[PDB]
């Protein structure tokens, strides 16, 4: 709902409200980046030619978000924390454990591990910072959070992805939405006949 | 669980773990519930004096149970001691099963009289006569009219206005019952060959 | 003095508007016995308990003497039992009964309004002796009594009077009387007494503990489904405790919610915080991750902030901070009577670690798992994991080379079949629906 | 009346002659008015005292003798006996240990429901202390957590009464529950893998695996056999169930 | 970009190509008639009509 | 046969006047106007000389159908 | 209308504070404690050695 | 008079069902008749 | 009395209950 | 999930709507 409503680049005044026009487009820029990953946001948010200029006022967040578009983690990571960091020093810090960084690599680490099937953790360490135990506890985290969707050999030090297929993966929407409104209209059964 | 007391083989033990079941039978119900594959072995236990009243306490597990039928059927069993006592809702409630019983046996063996008949129970006859004689007895005869008409006897009518005719009237009560309320003719022969003999 | 006048005389005033009220309520009745219509009888019983929190013992004896215009055992058992005040200066035109209406005989179903009425309070003024016998008075006359719409009464009339015995400790003697009052619901095919009565008995054994009693009778005892609400969620709730007692787990969390979800929102505080504990360490024990947006409830933040460190140290799998937490506001526990559930969660935390990082893994060490939860043994890990795969609750399986586990597959002919062949129950929902509206569509 | 209250029962009571004066003692002492009011009459509450006596006698001698049907039957008396609490008498002693011993063998018939249940008649009787009623509860706790041989190493010991007997039924019903636990879906069974690691080296224990169930021996290893199939679906049970709905739905 | 239909496999060194059939919309569009037609239907009736 | 079964009723069911204005709520109004005739032809032999109070007042709107 | 104070009614004695008193909607893993991830990370280019 | 009272009361289950089962058979030869119109 | 009474318009109502269930279908 | 469902919500909010209709008119008789 934010971004719905916060691309807009109509501002009341040059430089206020949101303290700047530069502020009001890092809120746009954090706002963006926990919503998608990369659909055809070259042509929602790239495409924007005051989203570039501004992106050339700002180097470093210019530096970011190509990097997530370029889907390059070894720069991704470093920047994403000095993302992190840099929130931390804004009172808009309310996802403080859920969506700074968690949420945004949880969408890169989707991006990342679809359109794979086994890529090895020693090798997806290295193309996504260093660490090799680092990455392989962040997954083992992330999966247990529940996004991820994919098991560790730990035998073999591999991620074997499990991607539903379009049909299965939505059949799995439809039983989940069966179940929430199963119990919807249980509790309307409830609320006739008293 | 008591249960194991009616389990050994002293029918002394047998006989003591099955006295009080009749008094706790108010109180206790799920223990009892679940017990009736030890009332059936005191059942089958037939060589032990102490049958009929067990099948009393079979038919007080079925109470339990809520099967009325089948605990009509073990007190039946049990012969002398579904009569113990002729004053209570269950007492009322089996009697009433049982007159319904009666009635379906009575109205099929009329319709289908030429032999081969359903055995009419001596035990289930004795206790049905002891029923409804007793509601006859009572002297209330503007209901022991409507109970013995209930009851589909054959004779029963005859058996009331034979005995005290209280309240007089009952006779043309009667008269406009069959006249109008019984006229499936099949089974309302017996109403009116009574009806004609005595009118 | 003109402060305490106007105070007195406002609350005399609110005594006369709850006079009027159960006025009200005897009118209700004369319109009840009219119309032959229990459903506005319904609605009487419904609407006392909102007016019962401020009543009074010179306005109850005022209605007395009132509705008892002619001489009755009611007016002889209230008049040494009921307490009146001293004088009061506020009197009322006490003459509703006149020639015919003071000639018939007082109705059957006020005689019962009046006598639990009366029983409730009595235990509004925290009194015992007199309100056991006025109850007892109530099951007398209603037992004499045998028209058909006194014992829809007499199903919460039974209702409240073992909820007095409670209070009295006679919820042990009681039990006579609930079985007694069973039998003879039986006979009039009684289901709201019935289920009165078993939400009574049900209550006796969990404070007795009677729990294998109980759940014998629950497992022969069939229950109305068209009885009332709340009497609903008591035997459900009642029920759902006892079977996670029994480890009936999945049924368990069935009728924790069912009963959750069958209570009303607005109400049933101490109900809803029962539940709220119960579905808390149930769901803990299966692993079955409780539900996050029941923390937002207003009324449970001080017992849940230790229950949300329960869960957490369930996803987690350490031992002693929870074990502290125990030791420090563990006797909640207790009392809610869940400690010993409380110790075996504590165990068994490890169990729900190994399912959820079995989930999380393909192919996971046992010496990896051991390292996870604490175990620090091999021999230790592959017991866990074959017990996991005995239960069924995971598809982890054992490999003494290495500890392998299969993992999932493409879907079969039933694996789409399975949610319609589960939910297809949809129509059967809709015919008793339609069933129901053929019941409710009197036109008159 | 009142006649040899424990006169040859404290020492030792291992001839088969003492079931002939348990009968007397039944017929005469244990029948003498009832066990179940318990309003007053200490001659009564004596009479249960001796009642409770009589039933753990019988439950030592039914344990040593291995008698099913008689040791069920005693159990069952002493859970109706007992059914009477009175919190006057003396408790303890008699009890924690008797009911840890009954509860620990009725797992062993695999009931929980009543395990339970007594545990809840019993809030601190079972967690606080009576190591003598909490051992089983452990045992239990044990065998449902994460252990096998840790369980044989605890049943080693029994602090409620020795009689080192409700351990080998256990034993008898967690070998039972192994071979289950084998039986499951394992990849591979290894004749050493059943032998070694978790118990029964090389008894009659190994002839009875070898012969009663499945998984054929093959070169020193047992091997699942046919239980995962495609299963080419006839599909006929879903037509069924369609048909059901097809005439829930074609009425009313 | 879903340009292609395949999935990497690094462990084998491959890719599988695999010819996604599309012809699954169904799935989807059901899913938004289950949302668009009870969750602003059910919620807001029956918690206007609590009391019945 | 429509006409006839809702008309040659009230033969059968006169012993229950009370009953002949309940078993033709349906028929009084159905889309067969002969229905609609038997119906009430079967009232009006059902109840000869009674007062019914239900069948005349169930006839009232029959009286002016449009079907002759 | 009763609030069916039979069951036990323990309310909570706190009476403190809220602590999510706006509508943030918490997850089972938002409320893990650690160093959130740009110290984590720092540590990470350290053993590296970068 | 107590199986008079079951009878009335299976009497009354009948005469409530039978209602609304006169009452969908009425407005269905209604809606019938409108459509043949 | 009302026995038979009650029996009779019992027969009555759940025979025509049935009956003018009929036409339902 | 669409057809019987859907019957089912749809013969629900009939009930509903006539029990609301029942209960005010029983209530708003007299």
């Amino acid at each position: 709902q934010a971004a719905e409503l916060f691309l807009d680049t109509v501002s009341t005044f040059t430089s206020y409200e949101l303290m700047d026009y530069k502020t009001f487009v890092t809120y746009t820029v954090y706002v963006s980046m926990i919503a998608l990953e990369r659909p055809d946001l070259r042509e929602k948010v790239i495409k924007g030619a005051e989203i570039l200029e501004v992106l050339h006022s700002l180097p470093a967040v210019r530096q970011y978000l190509f990097s997530l578009y370029e889907c390059r983690y070894s720069v991704f990571f470093q920047s994403l924390a000095v993302v992190e960091q840099e929130m931390k020093k804004d009172w808009l810090f309310a996802p403080h454990y859920r969506y700074y960084v968690r949420e945004m690599r949880i969408h890169a680490y989707s991006q990342l591990l679809e359109s794979y099937r086994s890529l090895t953790l020693g090798y997806m360490a290295e193309a996504f910072g260093v660490g090799v135990e680092f990455i392989d506890q962040e997954l083992s985290r992330f999966i247990a959070a529940g996004r991820l969707h994919c098991k560790i050999d730990k035998v073999n030090e591999i991620v074997e992805t499990n991607r539903p297929d379009s049909k299965n993966w939505q059949y799995q929407e439809t039983i989940k939405k069966g179940d929430l409104l199963l119990n919807r209209v249980q509790k309307l059964s409830r609320v006739i006949n008293m | 669980g008591i249960i194991s007391l009616l389990d050994e083989d002293e029918p002394q033990l047998k006989e003591f773990a099955l006295h009080k079941l009749n008094a706790v039978v108010n109180d206790f119900w799920a223990e009892i519930s679940e017990s009736v594959d030890k009332i059936e072995v005191l059942y089958e236990d037939e060589g032990f004096r102490s049958r009929q009243f067990a099948a009393l306490v079979a038919s007080k597990v079925f109470y339990h149970l809520g099967a009325f039928e089948e605990s009509l059927n073990y007190a039946l069993g049990a012969g002398d001691l579904f009569n113990v006592n002729d004053n209570s809702e269950y007492v009322e409630t089996i009697i009433a099963k049982c007159i319904d019983h009666y009635t379906k046996q009575c109205v099929e063996n009329a319709d289908l009289p030429e032999g081969e008949k359903k055995p009419i129970d001596q035990r289930l006859e004795g206790i049905v006569n002891k029923m409804f004689q007793r509601c006859l007895d009572d002297h209330k005869y503007k209901q022991a009219i409507g109970i013995a008409l209930e009851t589909r006897r054959l004779d029963v009518f005859e058996k009331t206005i034979l005995e005290s005719n209280d309240v007089p009237g009952m006779l043309a009560y009667s008269l406009k019952l069959c006249m109008s309320l019984m006229q499936n003719k099949q089974f309302r022969n017996k109403v009116l060959r009574v009806l004609v003999k005595i009118y | 003095k003109t402060a305490a006048a106007a105070a007195e005389h406002s609350q005399r005033e609110l005594d006369t508007v709850t006079l009027e009220d159960i006025k009200e309520h005897v009118k209700q009745l004369e319109k009840a016995v009219s119309g032959k219509e229990p459903r506005f009888v319904l609605r009487a019983l419904r609407m006392l308990p909102s007016t019962s929190r401020r009543l009074n013992h010179y306005v109850l004896y005022k209605a007395v003497q009132g509705f008892f215009t002619s001489n009755n055992a009611t007016r002889d058992f209230l008049l040494p039992f009921l307490e009146e005040p001293m004088d009061t200066e506020a009197d009322l035109q006490f003459r509703p009964r006149t020639g015919k209406a003071a000639s018939t005989p007082l109705l059957p179903e006020v005689e019962a309004y009046l006598q639990l009425l009366v029983v409730i309070f009595m235990m509004n003024s925290k009194r015992y002796k007199e309100a056991q016998k006025i109850s007892d008075d109530l099951m007398q006359k209603i037992s004499t009594q045998n028209r058909r719409a006194l014992d829809l009464v007499a199903a919460k009339c039974y209702y409240y009077h073992a909820r007095v015995y409670e209070f009295l400790d006679k919820l042990d003697v009681v039990r006579s009387f609930l079985h007694a009052r069973l039998r003879t619901a039986t006979l009039r095919h009684d289901a709201d007494g019935q289920a009165t009565l078993l939400n009574l008995l049900l209550r006796n054994y969990l404070h007795y503990s009677l729990y294998d009693q109980a759940e014998k009778l629950v497992s022969k005892s069939v229950f109305p489904e068209q009885a009332n609400n709340n009497e609903w969620a008591r035997y459900l709730y009642y029920t759902g405790r006892i079977k996670a007692i029994q480890l009936e787990y999945s049924e368990a969390r069935r009728t924790m919610t069912n009963a959750l979800r069958k209570a009303p929102q607005h109400t049933a505080v101490g109900f809803k915080q029962t539940v709220h504990k119960l579905l808390i360490v149930v769901e803990l024990l299966l692993g079955e991750i409780p539900d996050r947006l029941q923390f937002r409830q207003p009324s449970l933040k001080r017992s849940l902030m230790p229950y949300f460190l329960l869960t957490q140290a369930v996803r987690t799998g350490n031992l002693a901070k929870f074990n502290q937490v125990l030791d420090q506001f563990g006797e909640k526990f207790q009392a809610d009577g869940t400690y010993t559930l409380i110790i075996r969660l504590r165990h068994n935390v490890i169990k729900t670690g190994v399912r959820m990082i079995s989930l999380s893994y393909s192919r996971i060490s046992l010496a990896d798992i051991a390292q996870k939860l604490q175990l620090d043994s091999p021999e230790d890990a592959e017991f866990i994991v074959a017990k996991a795969i005995r239960d069924g609750v995971i598809e982890a399986s054992i490999n003494h080379e290495k500890g392998y586990v299969q993992s999932k597959e493409m879907i079969d002919i039933y694996s789409t079949r399975e949610p319609q062949l589960a939910f297809h129950q949809r129509i059967s929902f809709c015919l008793d629906i339609h069933n129901m509206s053929v019941k409710a569509m009197r036109f008159p | 009346m009142y006649e040899q209250l424990k006169g040859e029962w404290n020492r030792k009571s291992p001839n088969l002659s003492k079931c002939g004066e348990e009968l007397g003692r039944l017929k005469l002492v244990l029948l003498e008015l009832n066990f179940l009011p318990t309003t007053g009459t200490k001659l009564t509450k004596q009479q249960l005292i001796l009642a409770r006596d009589i039933l753990e006698i019988g439950a030592q001698w039914s344990i040593l003798r291995k008698d099913i049907p008689s040791f069920e039957r005693y159990m069952a008396q002493l859970k109706c006996y007992y059914f009477d609490y009175k919190e006057q008498l003396p408790e303890s002693a008699y009890m924690h240990q008797l009911l840890g011993l009954n509860l620990l063998f009725l797992l062993s018939q695999n009931r929980v429901a009543e395990f339970h249940t007594e545990l809840e008649r019993l809030p601190a009787k079972d967690i606080q202390t009576n190591v003598y009623i909490k051992h089983p509860v452990s045992l239990e706790q044990y065998l449902m957590e994460g252990s096998y041989n840790k369980v044989f190493l605890a049943k080693g010991n029994i602090p409620a009464e020795s009689y080192t007997f409700f351990i080998d039924i256990l034993l008898d019903t967690i070998r039972d529950e192994i071979a289950g636990c084998i039986e499951k879906a394992y990849e591979k069974i290894l004749f050493t893998e059943a032998t070694r690691i978790l118990f029964f080296n090389t008894p009659k224990k190994m002839t009875d695996y070898a012969k009663k169930r499945g998984w054929v021996l093959g070169p020193n290893n047992y091997y699942s056999f046919a239980s995962q199939q495609q299963k080419p679906e006839d599909t006929t049970i879903p037509s069924t169930e369609l048909a059901k709905q097809v005439i829930e739905y074609a009425r009313q | 970009d879903k340009k292609f239909h395949g999935i990497l496999d690094q462990g084998e060194g491959v890719l599988i190509i695999f010819d996604e059939p599309p012809v699954d919309k169904t799935y989807e569009a059901a899913l938004e008639t289950i949302q668009n037609m009870s969750k602003v239907v059910d919620s807001l009736y029956n918690k206007a009509k609590k009391l019945t | 046969v429509r006409r006839a079964a809702v008309e040659s009723l009230g033969f059968i069911l006169f012993r229950t006047p009370e009953q002949c204005p309940s078993v033709v709520s349906l028929l009084s109004e159905s889309y067969n106007p002969h229905v609609r005739y038997g119906a009430a032809m079967a009232l009006g032999i059902c109840c000869a000389g009674t007062g019914n109070k239900e069948a005349i007042n169930l006839l009232e709107p029959m009286t002016n159908d449009p079907v002759n | 209308d009763d609030e069916f104070e039979e069951f036990p009614a323990e309310d909570w004695a706190g009476l403190d504070e809220d602590e999510d008193a706006h509508v943030w909607e918490d997850n089972w893993d938002d409320d893990n404690v650690e160093d959130d991830f740009s110290n984590q990370l720092r540590a990470e280019l350290e053993k590296h050695g970068y | 008079q107590y199986y008079l009272s079951k009878i009335e009361e299976l009497q009354l289950i009948v005469n409530d069902k039978s209602q609304n089962l006169r009452r969908l058979q009425a407005q269905r030869n209604e809606l019938n008749a409108k459509v043949r119109l | 009395k009302l026995q038979q009474e009650l029996e009779f318009l019992e027969v009555q109502e759940e025979y025509i209950k049935d009956e003018q269930k009929n036409l339902k279908k | 999930y669409l057809a019987s469902l859907i019957r089912s919500v749809v013969a629900l909010h009939n009930l509903i709507n006539n029990k609301i209709a029942n209960r005010d008119a029983e209530k708003k008789e007299g």
